[PDB]
């Protein structure tokens, strides 16, 4: 599913970001 | 940087899942605890709402939910034949708090984040661990992109169940999620991602008065009665 | 799968635990 | 409060999944660039390795790979009947480095993550965006955990390898994943992820002398050879 695959996407820029921001 | 108009919006947000053991299933996006806007049974999405690819995040929330219902139904609960889950999620910033609401045939469930107090009512058997959801983490993280993208979707629809955007003839039609009721001095309901219509017919009975009543407070009557189908907007009372 | 949702369940855990922890 | 044994440990672990239009499927777990410890084709998981239940994270990251890749053949590359992909994943402390490689019938793609450097070898046709992976925050997220309930079995699998846990018969086998190598003086090579076994026999020429070497530096002689087949640990040289 190209959705699921959207999410996941998604959540690796989520946890990227959320690491270069502490 | 954060916007301060989405900021401001506080909405609720109603997720539900239905599931059969027969292979049944519907899954639903519902707005300011409106008529659903969303429906999976590609989805059926409303013309003033976002794009299915706007809409993802939300898209792969209810998938999880429904494989936990199927997974619920295929491990236990096998006298029970239709399980269902609500998530009432209400954005008060960047903040949100989903309270989460099950329903078996022969049990229902509620439990509140804050008050963590969960109520059971019914003879069923449910897991209190259950009870409590899952996958909420994703709305939870995703609260900036969700309310920019339905900010304007969610006051638009406000703006659309308005006196002054109803139809009666009676039949009563406004093409907004905020749920109406029709009162006469047969009821033939129904709905649609886009309308909601209410029709009420009289078999030769005279009324001479047909009343109509929003979930955001007002209050109409369409009087009097014509002979043919012309449209009106509901008048003041 | 009981193996996605376990995941799941762990990741509503890390979530709920890096909010937090900050 | 972090583990300090389990920090101070560096090894690679290497999560590879193979896919053929035709259905085939294969996903696995390797360590310090090992043979497979986990084999999906419930898993085949070594006795020296940890309860399945335990390795649900990377279960989960293997899966979406599988997903990924079924998909990548169902939107595209349809001349190409299969697609593979391998992770190299680096544990130095707290941190991962996870270096991606895939592989069609007609193109060869590595990355590395911070040279960024993107190889292409081959006629066939790539994205460089799909060169890059996806899922790494699994692994990246999850650094503690992996560490330490796969800290045992990474150092147990090297005391294993040793030259005073080999048996030399020519048949030698050694169980564990570390690859040795089998030099005399036909060739059946195997796996399990138990053991690992390779067999040279000669069609009644005399050798007088039989090699053996590991991954891990080492080098053995088993000398004279014996009319039985009697079990010995390789002689050092
Ligand atoms: C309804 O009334 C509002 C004011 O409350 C006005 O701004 C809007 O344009 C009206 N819409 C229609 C279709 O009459
Ligand atoms: C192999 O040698 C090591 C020392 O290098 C020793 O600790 C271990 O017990 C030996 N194992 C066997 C089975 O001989």
């Amino acid at each position: 599913s190209m959705e699921l695959l959207e999410y996941i996407k998604r959540e690796q820029e989520r946890w990227d970001s959320e690491t270069k921001s502490v | 940087i954060v916007n301060p108009d989405d900021l401001q919006l506080t909405f609720t947000m109603e997720f539900e899942v239905t599931v059969t053991r027969d292979g049944f299933h519907k899954r639903t996006i519902s707005v300011d605890n409106g008529r659903p806007v969303v429906v999976w049974d590609d989805p059926k999405i409303c013309k003033i709402c976002p794009a299915v690819n706007s809409i993802n995040t939300e898209n792969i929330f209810l998938d999880i939910q429904k494989m936990r219902l199927n997974n619920l139904l295929a491990q236990g609960l096998w006298d029970i034949q239709r399980i269902c889950v609500r998530y009432v999620c209400l954005f008060l910033g960047f903040d949100v708090v989903c309270d989460v609401y099950h329903t078996t045939d022969r049990v229902r469930a509620a439990y509140t984040r804050q008050t963590g107090k969960i109520d059971i009512q019914g003879s069923g058997t449910f897991s209190t661990s259950d009870a409590k959801g899952i996958g909420t983490y994703m709305i939870e993280s995703n609260v900036r992109e969700i309310k920019n993208k339905w900010r304007p979707t969610v006051q638009k629809l406000k703006q659309l169940g308005y006196m002054n955007e109803t139809e009666v003839e009676c039949v009563v039609t406004s093409r907004s999620n905020v749920p109406f009721t029709v009162e006469l001095s047969i009821v033939t309901e129904e709905s649609t991602v886009d309308c909601q219509t209410v029709t009420v017919k009289a078999p030769g009975s005279h009324a001479q008065r047909c009343y109509v009543t929003s979930s955001l407070g007002w209050k109409g009557v369409v009087t009097p009665p014509s002979q043919y189908r012309t449209k009106r907007a509901p008048v003041n009372i």
